[PDB]
């Protein structure tokens, strides 16, 4: 009460924030060791935690005197600091043992910090706003995962516990990879024996041995995420025949068509969120603050112009002298010429900075330092003349300029101290590059690129927040895993880099996670830390929270910003067009207003130079709907020789067996023995070969006779050549291999045949166009981090073959190896890394590999050991340099992927209609008009009889207690086919075998019983009752397969346990939302084929210039090309392929075949394998996940509408609703039906469309009554087409209630806008 | 680092060349 009004005054909230962030930072401070050993440090810590606990009880306590209790308690923020605050008196007063859970609480306290910032509470309010709706598509996804792992319960379970052994001795398997027992699996090789029991591949955690296990595998499969290891488990185990089957959808259900639903919801969401009242507002004080600015530039010209007239006039005829000097020198700063001059030194700049490389001459070294005084210099008088000219304030006015004096003070900074210390380098003489940015104001594109950067400029506060709130919870989960575990990573060898001892590597290692590489690494040593497979599991809780709720909560972060600013920009671009030729027009409209004493000109002049800007009206659906949303917002506020070649290339019948060849050349390409050059299978197809590139020659003379073209002669001539060559010695092999990889261009003769798939090449194309510039700036970006990282670590990543010897001259000789518990002699020879930054070229490499997140803490390692210029590593001598890589995946693979994402998705052109001119007043109104228009009036098919049997069979299996009960069948059925696990009893398995009888008994009763219930045809006219007899009887064969005698040895018949497992599905009818989102994700994926038609080329072509280049690499183990991922045949390069675009070890793949591989012993070459690969590798990474991008976004926008509803006048969906209502009443078509029953009608449906409460309901009495109606004809006549109509005319674009004359205008513009129906509405309309 | 074919930890990164798959780099 008193204590209250003179407490709170803001230095106690700033006195306890500070308590809040020291007791942070001593939570940062502890370390942790194992086998209960304790530093000194630690001691000295723990007594300060009764002074945080009595300042926090105080706080809480003072608190409490002033807002009551169960009000200061309700809040949210209050029960989580009275909690923590209890947790910590308990903690200090409780001496027993049970402590560790409460002890934990602890790890909360940072989030206090929250409590006391109101603006991070809004923030985090703002983001967790949008993960609402995202609930519903995680239980999708759960209805997923579970239905995966029932099958890899059905298929998989106890099949990893059988090893090669050697005869045995002690149980040591030789090797870490499951076999089969002579069997298409991987036989044990020597004198091994494939014996019962071991563990499993991952200390036994992979498998599929119970529901859990399986649950936790299938989710670890479908992050994309050591999904190929589990595969190739299989393979091995069973035979790699039908398992690509099970993994394949499982990756392209669960990842890609999750990360599209993801993505489709998040984008409507903010769509939605961004035409609110309260963001609008802001928006368009943004835009006027941003136009009042462009207007006082010109006014200050026109100043400065008139100023400088009259001084000169005045000293026509001291201060005078300098003020012209002053003049002069803010005159030579805004010509063309200077632009022009700084330009090319800044390029001349960047051109000196990129030569950097490692082992570069003396000379080239003086030369550099020496150039970078004088550019050095060069900037400084430029910036100084700039200042003087312009002025101190008007130079600091522009934030470009604000750029260069911070890029100037830090270079200067760098040059004196490397001056005083030589030595490392900051690196930001190189930011000077950026500046180069300036090239594009000479373009068109200025205005969209510098409206970006003032939409992210008026955004700092909110992206801070949102950057230091996601610092916060990635400190939290630190501290959390600091406290499981916190020092137990030592039971192996060496405790790894990945831990949790102290605080920076505990923070690293969450932030490694949350970039989702090797995170099921970690998941399995932290198990094994808390021991074992059997009491250790629990603690994969927590890194399963950390993958989910990071990432999506990153998307959540780094999307929405883009989506936001990126938006933003687009409109003040085209508003600044909008705000400028609306202005235009009326100067001609008054440049002929004020003369009238002459025939005006400039009035024509305008006519026939407005047209000329009007014909780029591209308008993306994204602006359209955001325009209609802006309209719905509005509205709800105010309402409160020559021939005969001609001939034979017109013939209709022509292109067709072109294609067909075309076709036949493509699988003939495709059936190829890389490595077993000397087959008849070869000859045959050189044979094929001749004769198909001897047509293509007959078609390609006669078509020239009378762009893709040249593609065409190419792929012609090409052919030619190595033909030519044919017929002698090997002359030339590089050019006979070249010539026969350049025959991979055969499919591409399609795109142009077909003009769908022309046309989506033409998307595509288009898509790519709209983006070129943000790539430009993205490229910028990454070589300016590229040559950063060059100074920092080049010449820095060699090392000897021995750890001991850190210089080169000592690196030389033998010494003595310890592996396999036998010392050997190897030779001691000086190597260097993988990927390394030696110069510009390497740089930008290996940071795309690191940007596509594969093998980044192995280079993150690297770069730590590094030590100087010619040494060998020491580990962890530069922790702090991972700074910059935390810093790389802030910027490239966080936000420049996601502003990428967000530019397709707001700039996407609509294909469908290519045109805005169909009706120009209908958007979703003919989508929800044109349900009802399609769907007769479908019934239920009542009985007609109704004597004694028949209808008591009808009403029984209708009766909602009997769906009740087979509802409650499925849940049964489907806890059992979960319940089986692995080395179960006897009588168990027994048990679960009758429950499965009894429950496939029963389906079978309920599937006979309806076909007497309704008939037999009247039974299979819906499509979901024939999948249900066509499941019971699949369960049915099963069952008498597995009952009765099996197939001894014939042909495999264990899929139909599959039957069974399909009753899932059967669940899935009552998720009313999810039912509907999944049906318009399909059914859009199937509007879209060519798209799909493309990936698919996309993937054949690369497959088979992979079959042709690396398809004869020796198939070694220990490398990236081996038994299980090789380019040796078509299906194995497609799953190469595949394994790439996931992402699983992309970058070794490519480093296994480089220009230097030991070559196949069939294979008639002794070098195989070339430097393509960089090219080869880069470009699909490129091109596959920008085709993928393309398809996402083709898919979201064709849904648009729905995921954009704002449901309150939802019209497309509740006719579906309205149909289920209304099929109660009519038996069937009748023509026309009574008039009593539309009365209840209006009430059965739901009330939202028609009647919300009982006043509204006058309005539904004003809808039947008050204008004309059907009863002209007969009484009893039907209204639903008259009454839904009426509904879905009347709930928006309403204008016939204010005149209720003009009725024949409105009913002739909707006849003519459905000209053409067939003439089946004009009963409908009446 | 350790060699090729050493048995190894896919958590410690210390394979000179190539990953640590299934124990071996
Ligand atoms: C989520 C975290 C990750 C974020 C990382 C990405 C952050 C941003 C990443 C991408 C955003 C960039 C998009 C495209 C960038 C440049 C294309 C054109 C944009 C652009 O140039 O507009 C600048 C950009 O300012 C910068 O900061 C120059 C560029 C520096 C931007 C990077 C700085 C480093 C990061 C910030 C560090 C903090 C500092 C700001 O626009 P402005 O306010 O200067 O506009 C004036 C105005 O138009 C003047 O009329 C014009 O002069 P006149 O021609 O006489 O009219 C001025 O030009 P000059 O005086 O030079 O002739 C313009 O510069
Ligand atoms: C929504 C987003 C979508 C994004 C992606 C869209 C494009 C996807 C493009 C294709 C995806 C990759 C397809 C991977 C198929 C790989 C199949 C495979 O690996 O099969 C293995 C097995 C044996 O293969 P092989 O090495 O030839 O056997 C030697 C002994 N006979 O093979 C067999 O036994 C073959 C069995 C029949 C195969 C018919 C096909
Ligand atoms: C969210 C929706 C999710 C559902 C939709 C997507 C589901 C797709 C995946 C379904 C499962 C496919 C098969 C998975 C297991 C592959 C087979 C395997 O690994 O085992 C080989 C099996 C027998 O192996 P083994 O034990 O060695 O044989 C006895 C030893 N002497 O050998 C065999 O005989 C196995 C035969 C495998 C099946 C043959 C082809 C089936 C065609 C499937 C079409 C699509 C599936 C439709 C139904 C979906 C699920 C209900
Ligand atoms: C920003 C614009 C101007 C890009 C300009 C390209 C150069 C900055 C790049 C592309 C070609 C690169 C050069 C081409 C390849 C190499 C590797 C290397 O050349 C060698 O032959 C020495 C290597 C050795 O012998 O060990 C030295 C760097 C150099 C020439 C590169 C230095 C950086 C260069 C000059
Ligand atoms: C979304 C963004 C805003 C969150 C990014 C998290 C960073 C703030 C974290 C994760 C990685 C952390 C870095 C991980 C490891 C280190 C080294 C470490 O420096 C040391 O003191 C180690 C020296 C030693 O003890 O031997 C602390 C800084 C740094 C780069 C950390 C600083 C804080 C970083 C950059
Ligand atoms: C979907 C279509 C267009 C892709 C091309 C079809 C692929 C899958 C077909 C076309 C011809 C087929 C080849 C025909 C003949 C043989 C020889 C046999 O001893 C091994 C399999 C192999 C090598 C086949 C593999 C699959 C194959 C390459
Ligand atoms: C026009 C395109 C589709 C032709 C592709 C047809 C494929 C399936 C045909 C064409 C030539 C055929 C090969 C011709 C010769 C031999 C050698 C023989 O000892 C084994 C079969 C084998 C290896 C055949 C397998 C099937 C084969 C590869
Ligand atoms: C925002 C982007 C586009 C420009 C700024 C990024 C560059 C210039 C900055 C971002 C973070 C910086 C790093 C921060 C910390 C360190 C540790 C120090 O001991 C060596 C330099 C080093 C490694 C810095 C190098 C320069 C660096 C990478
Ligand atoms: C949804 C829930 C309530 C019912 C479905 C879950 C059932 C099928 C799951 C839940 C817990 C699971 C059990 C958890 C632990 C074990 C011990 C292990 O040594 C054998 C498997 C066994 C016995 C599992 C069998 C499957 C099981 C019983
Ligand atoms: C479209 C363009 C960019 C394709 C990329 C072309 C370059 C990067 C490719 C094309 C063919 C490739 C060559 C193919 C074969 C060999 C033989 C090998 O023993 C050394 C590398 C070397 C010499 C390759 C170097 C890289 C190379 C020249
Ligand atoms: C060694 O292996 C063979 C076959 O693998 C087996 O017959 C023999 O019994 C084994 N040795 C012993 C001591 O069991
Ligand atoms: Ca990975």
């Amino acid at each position: 009460k008193y204590a209250k009004r003179i407490t709170e005054w803001p230095p106690f909230e700033y006195m306890i924030l500070a308590t809040i962030i020291a007791n942070c930072i001593v939570l940062a401070l502890e370390q942790h060791l194992p086998d209960g050993d304790k530093t000194p440090m630690s001691e000295r810590l723990d007594d300060t935690e009764p002074y945080f606990i009595g300042i926090f009880c105080f706080e809480a306590g003072i608190k409490i005197i002033a807002l009551g209790f169960v009000s200061y308690l309700r809040n949210g923020w209050n029960v989580m600091d009275f909690v923590v605050v209890l947790t910590g008196i308990l903690a200090t007063a409780g001496t027993d043992f049970d402590l560790r859970t409460l002890r934990a609480v602890r790890v909360l306290r940072p989030l206090k910090l929250v409590s006391g910032i109101p603006s991070l509470q809004v923030v985090l309010k703002s983001i967790m706003k949008a993960m609402v709706p995202l609930l519903q598509i995680g239980l999708l996804l759960f209805f997923a995962i579970l239905m995966f792992a029932i099958i890899g319960l059905e298929f998989y379970m106890g099949k990893f516990h059988k090893a090669c052994f050697p005869n045995s001795t002690d149980a040591e398997p030789v090797g870490d990879f499951p076999c089969g027992k002579e069997a298409p699996a991987r036989l044990c090789e020597g004198d091994t024996e494939c014996r019962e029991y071991w563990p499993g591949p991952n200390f036994g955690i992979t498998n599929f041995d119970n529901i859990l296990f399986a649950i936790l595998t299938v989710f670890q499969c479908i992050t994309m995420e050591g999904w190929t290891d589990i595969l190739y488990n299989t393979n091995d185990a069973a035979g790699n025949t039908w398992n690509w089957l099970y993994f394949i959808p499982l990756i392209i259900i669960g990842s890609f068509f999750m990360l599209n639903l993801v993505l489709g919801v998040l984008s409507g969401e903010f769509a939605k969120e961004r035409e609110r009242v309260e963001n609008r507002r802001a928006f368009l004080k943004l835009r006027r603050q941003q136009q009042i600015e462009r207007e006082l530039n010109g006014y200050l010209e026109w100043i400065f112009k008139a100023e400088e007239v009259m001084l000169a006039e005045e000293d026509r005829n001291f201060r005078r002298k300098e003020k012209m000097f002053r003049f002069f020198i803010r005159r030579m700063v805004k010509a063309q010429s200077f632009y022009w001059v700084v330009l090319c030194v800044v390029a001349l700049n960047t051109l000196c900075v990129a030569m950097v490389h490692y082992n570069q001459p003396r000379r080239l070294t003086t030369t550099l330092y020496f150039a970078e005084f004088v550019f050095l210099g060069l900037f400084l008088t430029e910036m100084s003349l700039k200042m003087y000219g312009l002025g101190p304030r008007s130079y600091f006015r522009s934030s470009f300029n604000c750029f260069d004096f911070g890029v100037i003070v830090g270079s200067v900074f760098e040059v004196v101290w490397a001056a005083i210390k030589p030595g490392s380098s900051f690196g930001i003489s190189v930011l000077r590059a950026l500046r180069l940015l300036r090239i594009f104001k000479v373009t068109k594109y200025w205005s969209s690129l510098r409206n970006l950067v003032v939409s992210l400029l008026n955004s700092m506060k909110s992206i801070i927040s949102l950057l230091f709130l996601l610092f916060l919870f990635i400190v939290v989960f630190a501290l959390l895993g600091m406290q499981l575990f916190g020092g137990q990573f030592n039971f192996q060898d060496e405790t790894p880099t990945t831990n949790f001892d102290t605080f920076p590597a505990a923070i690293l290692t969450v932030f490694q996670i949350l970039t989702g590489e090797d995170w099921n690494a970690v998941m399995y040593h932290g198990i094994e830390s808390q021991g074992g497979v059997s009491k250790g599991m629990f603690s994969s809780f927590y890194f399963i929270v950390l993958t989910l709720f990071g990432n999506y909560t990153l998307l959540n972060v780094f999307l929405a910003i883009a989506v936001d600013n990126l938006a933003n920009a687009q409109e003040l671009t085209k508003d600044e067009e909008e705000m400028e030729e609306a202005a235009n027009q009326k100067l001609a409209l008054q440049k002929a207003k004020e003369v009238a004493e002459v025939s005006p000109m400039s009035a024509a002049n305008i006519s026939i130079a407005a047209r000329q800007q009007n014909s780029a009206k591209a308008r993306s659906v994204w602006e359209q709907r955001a325009s209609q949303l802006r309209l719905q917002n509005l509205r709800a506020s105010c309402e409160a020789l020559r021939r005969f070649c001609h001939y034979i290339v017109t013939m209709r019948y022509f292109e067709v067996v072109i294609l067909v060849v075309i076709a036949l050349s493509s699988i003939a390409l495709a059936a190829e023995d890389p490595v077993r050059t000397d087959s008849p299978r070869n000859n045959a197809l050189k044979y094929l070969d001749y004769i198909f590139t001897g047509v293509f020659t007959f078609e390609m003379v006669i078509k020239m006779i009378d762009l893709w073209n040249i593609l065409d002669f190419i792929v012609v001539s090409g052919a030619l050549v190595a033909f030519a060559f044919s017929g002698s010695k090997g002359k030339d092999i590089n050019t006979i291999k070249s010539l026969r990889v350049l025959r991979v261009l055969r499919p591409l003769k399609t795109i142009k045949r077909l003009p769908k798939l022309k046309a989506v090449f033409d998307c595509v194309v288009n898509s790519l166009k709209n983006v070129l510039n943000i790539l430009i700036v993205y490229m910028l970006f990454m070589f300016i981090f590229a040559v950063i990282a060059v100074q920092l670590f080049k010449g820095k990543f060699f090392y000897c073959t021995d750890e001991s010897k850190e210089l080169e001259r000592d690196c030389r000789g033998q010494y003595l190896d310890y592996e396999k518990e036998e010392v050997e002699a190897q030779p001691r020879q000086w190597k260097k890394y993988d990927f390394h930054y030696d110069n510009v070229l390497w740089a930008l490499l290996t940071l795309f590999t690191v940007s596509t997140g594969e093998g980044w803490p192995m280079v993150l390692k690297h770069s730590v050991d590094a030590t100087y210029e010619e040494q060998g590593p020491s580990p962890g001598y530069r922790m702090e340099l991972s700074i910059f890589y935390v810093v790389y995946f802030v910027v490239f693979p966080f936000f420049f992927v996601n502003i990428f994402v967000a530019l397709i998705i707001i700039t996407f052109q609509e294909q469908g209609d290519k045109v805005m001119s169909e009706c120009s007043l209908e958007k979703n109104e003919r989508a929800c008009i044109d349900f009802a228009i399609s769907a007769k009036p479908l019934t239920r098919y009542m009985p007609q009889n109704r004597q004694s049997f028949q209808y008591k069979t009808w009403t029984f299996v209708v009766s909602p207690p009997f769906e009740y009960f087979i509802m409650a069948m499925i849940a049964l059925n489907t806890v059992v086919l979960m319940m089986k696990f692995y080395d179960a009893p006897y009588e168990y398995e027994l048990m679960l075998k009758c429950l499965n009888i009894v429950f496939t008994s029963m389906f079978s009763m309920e599937c006979v019983l309806k076909i007497i219930a309704f008939g037999v045809l009247n039974y299979f006219r819906d499509a979901w009752n024939v999948f249900d007899f066509v499941t019971v009887l699949g369960s049915i064969t099963d069952i008498l397969v597995t009952e009765i005698a099996e197939t001894n040895n014939f042909i495999n018949l264990s899929f139909l346990r599959l039957f069974r497992a399909a009753r899932l599905i059967k669940l899935l009818r009552q998720g009313y939302t999810i039912r509907i989102l999944l049906w318009t994700f399909v059914q859009s994926f199937k509007a879209l084929p060519y798209v799909c038609l493309l990936i698919a080329m996309l993937f054949f072509i690369y497959a088979i210039i992979g079959m042709q280049v690396f398809g004869n690499i020796a198939l070694d183990d220990d490398t990236s090309i081996n038994r299980h991922n090789n380019f040796r045949t078509f299906l194995q390069a497609l799953m190469l392929l595949f394994r790439s675009a996931t992402g699983e070890a992309w970058h070794e793949i490519m480093l296994s075949c480089l220009s230097n591989q030991a070559c196949d012993e069939q294979a008639n070459a002794t070098e195989c394998g070339s430097d393509f690969a960089y090219f080869y590798f880069v470009s699909f990474i490129f091109l596959c996940s920008f085709l993928m991008l393309n398809l996402f976004v083709a898919v979201i926008m064709d849904n648009f509408e729905y995921l954009t509803r704002d449901s309150s006048i939802l019209g497309p969906h509740h006719l579906d609703e309205f149909i289920r209502v209304w099929a109660e009443y009519d038996p069937a078509a009748c023509g026309r039906i009574s008039y009593n029953d539309m009365f209840e009608m209006l009430k059965h449906m739901s009330p939202p469309l028609g009647l919300g409460k009982k006043c509204p309901a006058r309005v539904a009495y004003k809808r039947l009554v008050r204008m004309n109606m059907p009863i002209s004809n007969e009484d009893m006549t039907v209204h639903f087409t008259s009454t839904l109509m009426a509904l879905i005319r009347t709930a928006l674009e309403i204008k016939l209630a204010p005149a209720g004359t003009k009725q024949h205008q409105c009913d002739a513009e909707l006849r003519k806008e459905i000209s053409v129906v067939w003439a089946n509405l004009p009963q409908k309309t009446l | 680092c350790k060699g090729k074919g050493a048995k190894c930890s896919r958590l410690m990164y210390d394979c000179c060349t190539g990953s640590c798959r299934s124990g071996k780099c």
